[PDB]
């Protein structure tokens, strides 16, 4: 637990937050084109 | 008195039947408001109590025209009924009455 | 200064400017957003395609006013109006006419992902990198309260939950019960 605080305090929190939210925004931006590829 | 209540009380019930028979009429034209206005007791309202108020940048679906000083229409809001919309010449008459 | 302005009885729904229109990006990301507008209010909506610039009251005054009065006809039967515009890219662009449309804003929550949509549409859109997000950052220089509907939900069922429930709450406000 003392090491997850020292991985909070280097930089590592955003890596599983940004790339998480860069993925769910990637999957959501695909539907805004591909639901108009059909109709 | 007794001679003044024979025509004043007969005009409130005549204007209430016109207001009740205009809710089923379709919307003729809508207006976009720019200023704020609230109903008061000395605004020469035909049916005292069935008047509506509007703030700036509000929408009014006017049903019909009652007279040259009051319109009939409703407010764009969930649950609101028809009401008395002041005409633009009534809004010009209410402003010059505050100076005189 | 006139206190009252002649507006239509039903406001037209305008899916305007997440990124700048006139590309494969914004048009076909708005073209998808008339697919859910196609059958959801079917029978109580009027879907049309806007060609002329209605922000002039280019095209003359006769060709634009004939399309403005066409919107005036669609508000007579008390039904919803949808506009597929390809030139509208600001709220203040449609603030001088007598229509007052619903500024539905498709919101782009992160500008860093927007340049990766440019790289995903091939090399055709890659020559329009910084100019698109420029006034789509002036669509961030707009205050968000200047719009009417803002869509920042990424998924389809989450972005259409705001698209359907806000117009249903607007439908009950314009039509009172018997």
């Amino acid at each position: 637990t003392k090491e997850r605080e020292k991985a909070k305090s280097r930089g590592t929190f955003q890596k599983l937050r940004e790339k998480q939210q860069l993925e769910e925004d990637l999957r959501g931006y695909m539907s805004w084109i591909t639901q108009g590829e059909v109709m | 008195q007794g001679p003044h209540m024979a025509l004043r009380k007969e005009a409130e019930r005549q204007a209430l039947a016109q207001l009740e028979k205009a809710k089923t009429k379709p919307v003729a034209f809508a207006v976009r408001t720019n200023v704020g206005y609230n109903p008061s007791p000395g605004d020469e309202v035909p049916v005292e109590g069935v008047a509506i108020t509007f703030e700036p940048k509000d929408f009014l679906h006017i049903k019909e025209k009652y007279n040259n000083d009051w319109w009939i229409g409703r407010l764009v809001k969930e649950g609101c009924e028809v009401g008395f919309i002041p005409s633009p010449v009534k809004l010009d008459s209410l402003r010059l009455l505050q100076e005189q | 200064v006139p206190p009252y302005d002649v507006v239509p009885s039903m406001r037209p729904i305008i899916l305007v400017g997440p990124s700048l229109k006139g590309y494969e990006v914004t048009d076909m990301m708005q073209k998808a957003l008339f697919d859910f507008l196609k059958h959801l209010f079917d029978g109580r909506i009027s879907i049309t395609r806007v060609t002329a610039d209605i922000s002039l009251a280019r095209s003359s005054l006769a060709e634009v006013q004939s399309e403005i009065e066409r919107i005036f006809e669609l508000a007579r039967t008390l039904q919803l109006v949808a506009l597929d515009a390809d030139t509208i890219n600001h709220p203040a662009q449609l603030s001088k006419t007598s229509l007052a449309p619903i500024i539905v804003y498709i919101k782009i929550t992160s500008p860093k992902v927007l340049q990766r949509l440019i790289k995903s549409r091939g090399k055709s859109q890659s020559k329009h990198l910084n100019v698109q997000i420029a006034a789509s950052e002036k669509l961030a220089q707009c205050p968000p309260e200047m719009f009417d509907i803002i869509l920042d939900e990424n998924q389809l069922e989450d972005a259409c939950e705001h698209l359907a429930e806000y117009l249903e709450a607007y439908w009950k406000a314009t039509h009172p019960p018997s």
